[PDB]
């Protein structure tokens, strides 16, 4: 497949910080313009229950590869567990000017070993989405 | 060593035209765990093509591990696009023999239900990262 992006992925436990060093791969065909992103990502895990009434915004979405480079496989083999059990990666993008990606959600298949990026085509719809499922 | 297998026949919560049903299979010594967790549950699935999360989210004490399922089948009348879906158990059956050859298609998460707090802490933390 077709490398997009490289840099960092850090991990706030929030139970400290784990720091995993990622890429990001698109089909051959596709494209998708990655030079406007940090190199550093920052993702809080949160149980993939609450996701199912976003569902519509989710399936109006970039679908994206991430590929974790293995430089420390204790750190990864945590991610591997959690996420295995039952969680979702809620990624921000760090900009203190506005950019058009600002999230996307991360999920991990135990069967198939591999971990999808969900890019919401519509960015502010998915943030508020976010906050009305959690939102009491 | 012995195998069992539970069929859970569901409906979509919003279509009860749109119809699942989960195969799983376990060891039966658990049988009866696994039976009491899905008897005490609510089922929601998410869609990614062929990535199928089936949630079931217990009010049952003991919340069962995942390594539990040996395989599980999920299969729905007609296909769905990609999302999330609210199902209804309609009937939970228990035909053990395993016999019939299994398509492990779906991929089960046990959970409980989130406290107030819980989501609350989710909200305030979400709420710094994303800004919101």
């Amino acid at each position: 497949k077709l490398l997009a992006w490289s840099g960092v992925l850090e991990w706030q436990e929030k139970p400290l910080t784990r720091s995993l060093p990622c890429q990001v791969y698109v089909n051959h065909g596709e494209n998708l313009k990655t030079e406007q992103w940090p190199q550093k990502l920052i993702m809080q895990l949160i149980p993939q229950q609450l996701l199912t009434t976003l569902g519509p915004l989710f399936r109006n979405s970039r679908m994206v590869q991430f590929h974790f480079t293995n430089k420390d496989l204790e750190s990864l083999k945590g991610l591997y567990r959690i996420m295995g059990n039952g969680f979702a990666g809620c990624v921000h993008f760090p900009h203190t000017a506005p950019c058009e990606v600002r999230v996307l959600m991360l999920l991990y298949s135990s069967k198939k070993k591999i971990f999808m990026g969900l890019i919401p085509y519509d960015q502010s719809g998915f943030v508020n989405g976010i906050r009305q499922v959690i939102t009491n | 060593n012995s195998l069992s297998m539970i069929k859970v026949r569901l409906q979509n919560l919003f279509d009860n035209d749109e119809v699942a049903l989960l195969k799983i299979t376990c060891y039966t010594d658990k049988l009866i765990h696994l039976t009491n967790a899905l008897a005490k549950a609510v089922i929601h699935t998410i869609k990614l093509n062929g990535i199928v999360f089936v949630h079931v989210i217990t009010s049952s004490d003991i919340c069962p591990n995942n390594n539990i399922v040996v395989k599980s089948n999920f299969t729905t009348m007609p296909v769905l696009q990609n999302g999330g879906y609210i199902w209804e158990m309609m009937e939970l059956t228990h035909c053990s023999q395993p016999n019939g050859l299994i398509d492990d298609n779906c991929e089960i998460k046990f959970s409980k239900k989130l406290s107030d707090s819980t989501m609350t802490n989710y909200m305030n933390q979400l709420s710094e990262l994303l800004g919101f």
